[PDB]
């Protein structure tokens, strides 16, 4: 739930741990004052989530990490292209 | 209406009722303006 | 008068012209009133009946009002002047700034590192 | 040297902004609130 | 398992003296040599080399020879003079990867374990580097047969070396484009280096001559990476990659405001160490 | 014991205050035992008093202490795990159950107020915790308290 | 950097110049009440014996911090006015009497308003001190001197308020006194070389 | 199928196009990400998925056409960024 879910009401979850809210808040309390999952529940809505920081520096960040991952990806192709020729017009 | 036309006030007058609402815009930090009001002054202080 | 808003205090002088007759130029006073809230018409103006901005400048129910409804928006309905507002599309560039601004880096670094 | 040529002719600034915001309000602003105990 | 490879300008200027001094030949040859070195740390060293004498005629293009008395006695000669050097792979002139350069590898294998090539340049001109080695790969899969031993090319660089500086240095004596400030970053990346964008662009426009005129195969593995690279287009300037931009150039400026605001100071400091240096000049001298 | 006694009455340095209880145990060594087994009470009870629960139990779980073992060094260890979940009800039950050596001391008597304040809040802020915009309602169930109190309180805290 | 100085109270001596100890008090004291905030407050002036048994004398002047640390809003404006007298007809205070109490009005607005969003302005009249339009434009005059984060609503009558970032203000006075010492070395710029 | 502009689909779509029910969709979109041919992000209350990576899959001679056309402004798009820095930074290096 806390990888896959962003946002989840305080219903969803609690029928798929067939048991009560109440006892489903007791069981994401000592979770998150054990820290090892972070979640930031909602009981007027009920709209609970999962790994929600604000995020300053991640997303031009990891952007950057994309054209990383970009011009690796061209640089790729690049020389897998010549060979491919040059097996049909060597000779 | 002139302050509009000016552009001095955004947010918009309930003129069928009376009273002048007005938005909270704030957040000015995350403007191109403050390195304008550097622009200004860094080549300035580069002359200098 | 004709600097601020004072709109009604200008119909009072022409309610007021005391020297002489004026009125080849109180016509394209007329017509300088016409253009002016015929264009600030559009403004923010969430919804009003045909009675106010109807009878602020001159004309109540001729069809000069489907002239500047029909000219512009504010389109004739319900006793309804419809108020269009989308002032949405044009904001959010960071490429004009990304040329501009990458103009203007290179015009930093001119006078910071090359003699001249 | 210091001619003119004449064609023509802290202490100060944070107690000027006091006067800048606090020009002439509420200057003897002592008995307003006793005044406003009645009417308030 | 190879990481990257060094390649020191000894070497690279020997090869050019044998291409030269074949160079008589006129009609075509390739300069294949024995490549010598090390590897330490799975990084690849280069340093020595020689050339094993090479002829290769056009007609029934797979009849190549490497006199290996010449291989055996002159390694034998510079593991003599050096044992810490060894061999480390060969090499070819590699125009445009020539045919039998697919089993001189598979000739010399029994040397090294990674018998590595390279490529070189004898007409040097580009945007880039003209240095390039590959590696013998074989991976039998779903779309051909067997013996699948392509070569695939580790990413490769000019190393350096404390001895090589200093007379390499010395024989520039010509030009050399230092005293890094910006200038050294705004000409060496941000006009070169878009620049070297613009080839890795043409090069997928080279192969997009296929569409229906080109050679045989089709797709299969050239698409899935292109499928990823339109895939991997980077975010629209709305979501909020503008407002961070905005906050951190909005960070950025104000530093260089303030360095800016100092630097001026500064001249301002001089110029009054000058003029105390002027008036109380003027006067005691006369 | 005195020297520690009236800089306890006073709350200025609970460090060399607790310190001149431990040299006075170490002098009640072997020699006085009814006024060593109270005087592990005075620096014990100093010790939850400096909020570092855990070194009770270090100390207790030393063997020069396992000499000394009693109800109220229990009545110290009950305590200091208390304080050690950070609840009110866990202390409670602890002034409920061991009030016979707990609440015997004239200055023991005064030192519950703040710490109940203390723990009021260390709580508070254990459930505070996970969530977001909430009602006061809810948190008056969780903690088992009133609306009033726990509004004013929290208010406090804000300002 | 005035209770700074005034940080002691201790060593400080029965002098020749302020031979009441407890004058010093006050002064320290009513500089304090401004140089610091809450946490400050709330273990410095509040746990000292050596303070506090020299105020322990004071009928007034412990009235007037525990009216404002004790949230007693209606009668800190009584005392307020009493201290603003003397202040008015004090030396050395006299120079800045009407730059004391207008940061005591907003520091108090700000101790109280920053803790609700959604309190009304009606509220604060009988809770905090009488005037209904006194409060009007007196927030109004304090929102419209650019403090005091929040933003009133008029005709449904109720204050609003919000929280702001560290970063625009923070700004504001790095534009000030960069246009300031930018005067400063322009000026003097000219001075030299002619 | 989706453009970049959005990718981004719901549930009820899901439901019409697989005309399975609301709630099996959820158990097939995590086994679908457990499996890991596709990337991406599960909201609920918006009953929408950010949908970010996908299984890459094969096509003919005419989806080159339509990647020939979105290569072809990138180039003068490089082409006209990098004129810029050819023109303006040119008295700094000649």
């Amino acid at each position: 739930m806390a990888k896959y879910y962003t946002r989840i009401t305080m219903k969803r979850m609690a029928q798929l741990l067939d048991l009560s809210v109440d006892e489903s808040e007791a069981f994401l309390s000592n979770l998150v004052v054990n820290k090892t999952i972070f979640a930031k529940v909602d009981r007027l809505a009920g709209i609970i989530n999962f790994q929600r920081p604000k995020d300053p520096n991640n997303l031009l960040n990891d952007w950057s990490q994309k054209l990383n991952s970009l011009m690796s990806l061209v640089n790729k192709t690049t020389h897998l292209i010549a060979k491919e020729e040059m097996i049909h017009n060597l000779q | 209406a002139k302050a509009i036309r000016d552009g001095v006030i955004e947010a918009s007058i309930n003129h069928e009722k009376g009273y002048v609402q007005s938005k909270e815009m704030i957040d000015i930090y995350s403007t191109r303006e403050p390195q304008l009001a550097f622009h200004q002054r860094i080549s300035f202080c580069l002359d200098i | 008068y004709l600097m601020e808003g004072s709109y009604n205090k200008v119909f009072l002088a022409k309610g007021n012209i005391p020297a002489e007759s004026y009125t080849f130029f109180i016509d394209i006073l007329l017509d300088t009133i016409r253009d002016e809230i015929a264009g600030c018409i559009e403004k923010a103006y969430e919804k009003i009946l045909f009675t106010e901005a109807t009878r602020i400048l001159f004309f109540n129910t001729p069809k000069k009002m489907t002239d500047y409804a029909k000219k512009r928006g504010w389109v004739l309905g319900p006793n309804n002047y419809y108020s269009f507002a989308s002032q949405q599309q044009k904001p959010e560039d960071t490429t004009i700034p990304s040329t501009e601004l990458a103009k203007q880096v290179i015009e930093y670094a001119r006078q910071l590192e090359m003699i001249v | 040297m210091s001619e003119k040529k004449q064609p023509v002719d802290e202490d100060n600034w944070d107690d000027d902004n006091v006067e800048d915001d606090f020009s002439n309000q509420l200057r003897a602003e002592l008995e307003k609130h006793g005044y406003k105990m009645e009417t308030s | 398992a190879v990481q990257k490879v060094v390649v020191h300008p000894l070497v690279l200027l020997s090869v050019v003296d044998h291409f030269n001094r074949i160079g008589k030949v006129g009609n075509q040859k390739r300069v294949v040599g024995v490549l010598l070195g090390s590897w330490q740390k799975k990084v690849l060293d280069v340093s020595n080399s020689f050339a094993v004498p090479f002829d290769e005629d056009d007609k029934d293009d797979s009849v190549w020879f490497l006199d290996h008395d010449y291989l055996e006695n002159m390694y034998g000669m510079f593991k003599k003079v050096n044992a810490r050097e060894r061999i480390v792979g060969w090499y070819h002139t590699g125009p445009k990867l020539h045919k039998n350069d697919i089993a001189i590898n598979e000739l010399m294998k029994r040397y090294c374990p990674n018998s590595v090539l390279v490529i070189i340049d004898v007409k040097p001109k580009d945007l880039g580097l003209p240095t390039e080695a590959y590696i013998s790969v074989e991976e039998v899969h779903d779309d051909g047969t067997p013996t699948s031993k392509t070569f695939e090319h580790v990413t490769s660089e000019i190393g350096a070396e404390e001895a090589e500086e200093v007379g390499v240095e010395h024989l520039l004596r010509d030009i050399k484009d230092t005293t890094v400030g910006t200038l050294s970053q705004r000409i060496t990346n941000q006009v070169h280096g878009l620049k070297g964008l613009n080839s890795k662009l043409l090069d997928i426009r080279s192969y997009l001559e296929k569409v229906a005129t080109g050679k045989l195969p089709i797709n299969h593995q050239i698409i899935y990476q292109l499928q990823d690279v339109f895939n991997l287009l980077p975010d629209v300037s709305l979501q909020e990659f503008v407002k961070a931009f905005y906050l951190k150039t909005n960070d950025q400026m104000v530093v260089v405001y303030l360095a800016s605001l100092i630097r001026s100071v500064v001249a301002l400091h001089n110029l009054i160490n000058n003029k105390i240096a002027n008036r109380d000049a003027e006067k005691k001298e006369g | 014991m005195q020297s520690g006694i009236i800089h306890a009455a006073e709350e200025k340095d609970w460090k060399t205050a607790y310190s001149y209880f431990y040299e006075a145990f170490e002098g009640y060594d072997s020699i006085d035992s009814p006024k060593a087994i109270t005087s592990l009470k005075y620096m014990l009870l100093c010790k939850i008093m400096l909020n570092t629960p855990e070194d009770v139990q270090a100390l207790v779980s030393g063997k020069l202490a396992l000499r000394y073992a009693g109800r109220q060094t229990e009545a110290l260890k009950c305590v200091a795990q208390a304080s050690k979940n950070r609840s009110l009800a866990d202390f409670e039950k602890a002034l409920t159950d061991y009030r016979a050596e707990l609440r015997d001391d004239p200055i023991i008597s005064t030192h519950l107020a703040k710490l109940y304040d203390n723990l009021l809040e260390q709580n508070l802020i254990r459930v505070i915790e996970p969530f977001s915009r909430v009602q006061i309602e809810h948190i008056s169930s969780l903690i088992k308290l009133s609306k009033a109190d726990v509004e004013r309180k929290l208010s406090q805290m804000i300002l | 950097q005035a209770a700074e100085l005034f940080l002691d109270t201790v060593s400080t001596f029965t002098s020749y110049e302020l031979m009441d100890y407890k004058t010093f008090v006050t002064y320290t004291v009513y500089v304090s009440m401004i140089a610091l905030e809450r946490p400050d407050l709330r273990e410095k002036v509040i746990k000292g014996a050596e303070i506090l048994e020299v105020l322990h004398s004071l009928p007034a002047v412990r009235q007037y911090l525990f009216s404002l640390y004790e949230c007693r809003y209606s009668v800190f404006f009584q005392s307020l006015a009493v201290v603003e007298q003397e202040m008015k007809k004090d030396w050395l205070f006299a120079p800045h009497y009407r730059y004391y109490v207008r940061e005591m009005r907003i520091h108090a607005y700000s101790q109280l308003l920053e803790s609700y969003r959604s309190l009304t302005l009606g509220y604060m009249a009988e809770a905090f001190g009488v005037g209904v339009e006194f409060i009007d434009q007196e927030l109004s005059r304090f929102i419209a001197a650019g403090r005091l984060h929040c933003k009133i609503d008029k005709v449904n009558e109720i204050v609003e308020t919000n929280r702001p970032d560290s970063k625009n203000w923070q700004y504001q006075e790095t534009i000030k006194k960069g246009d300031l010492l930018l005067n400063r070395v322009q000026k003097l710029s000219r001075v030299i070389n002619m | 199928t989706r453009p970049a502009n959005h990718r981004q689909l719901t549930f009820e779509e899901i439901a019409k196009s697989a005309k399975i029910t609301v709630n099996e969709v959820e158990l097939l979109v995590m086994k679908a990400l457990s499996v890991g041919l596709v990337k991406g992000s599960i909201d609920e209350v918006d009953k929408r998925v950010h949908m970010t990576w996908v299984q890459p899959r094969v096509l003919d001679l005419q989806q080159i056409k339509g990647m020939k056309d979105r290569l072809e402004f990138w180039c003068t798009d490089v082409k006209s960024m990098e004129m810029l820095v050819e023109h303006q930074a040119h008295d700094i290096l000649t």
